[PDB]
């Protein structure tokens, strides 16, 4: 099979501690809903996550 | 001359049997045991069901985020 390169990756990860992660929780996702649930659908009703990873 | 028996000074104790210290009996008892045991009844439901509540606000962080 095939793997997409070592591009398209080392982006910028949120550096932070889980307890700060877990800090707010409640807020973050309350309120940008627009990648989210279109990614779970790129992962849930469509399988193999190589064809999501944009 | 100086023998014992006095001339008078005497009780004496008894040879009696009894001590009927009671006791709260009769259908008292049964009564405290029933109410307080309710109580106790009566204090669940505003810890476990508020328990409950902060168990659904435990998970909430778990599915808010994971995307």
């Amino acid at each position: 099979v095939e793997l997409p390169s070592l591009e398209d990756l080392k982006v910028q990860e949120v550096k932070v501690s889980s307890s700060v992660l877990k800090a707010a929780a409640h807020h973050y996702g309350a309120q940008c809903d627009k990648p989210n649930k279109e990614f779970m659908l790129c992962r849930w009703e469509e399988k193999d996550p190589r064809r999501c990873l944009e | 001359k100086q023998d014992m028996p006095p001339v008078g000074g005497y009780g004496p104790i008894d040879y009696k049997r009894n001590l009927p210290r009671r006791g709260l009996s009769g259908y008292s008892m049964f009564a405290v045991g029933i109410g307080a045991l309710l109580f106790g009844y009566w204090s669940m439901m505003k810890w476990n069901r508020e328990r409950r509540r902060l168990q659904i606000e435990d998970f909430e962080a778990r599915i808010a985020l994971m995307p």
